[PDB]
């Protein structure tokens, strides 16, 4: 479970 | 069904976030009845954008990569493919 930003 | 959509990097990147699993494998799961280990999704879309003005909605599914699929990819997997080209990026997309 984790987010980026890209 | 998914398309293949191609996104050009501006000076501050591609304008959207992409949001899924840390670890590797999953449960297998059914998108508009076809069967996948788990994708990534793009949980942002910058307003007007790159990634926006190349058709990629918020909420769709990362089937690809430039043509690597990444289905059970973790998502440190999935951000460093898209990082690793120069110029532009190729994503195959799918929607609900």
């Amino acid at each position: 479970e984790s987010e980026s930003k890209v | 069904s998914p398309r293949v959509v191609r996104i050009v990097k501006s000076e501050s990147g591609y304008g959207f976030n992409v949001r899924g699993q840390v670890s590797e494998g999953g449960q297998l799961r059914s998108i508009n009845g076809e069967l996948y280990a788990p994708l990534q999704h793009v949980s942002a879309v910058l307003p007007g954008g790159a990634a926006d003005r190349a058709g990629v909605r918020k909420g769709d599914r990362i089937l690809e990569v430039n043509g690597v699929n990444v289905e059970g990819a973790t998502h440190k997997q999935v951000v460093d493919l898209i990082r690793a080209g120069e110029k532009e990026l190729i994503l195959t997309v799918l929607s609900v």
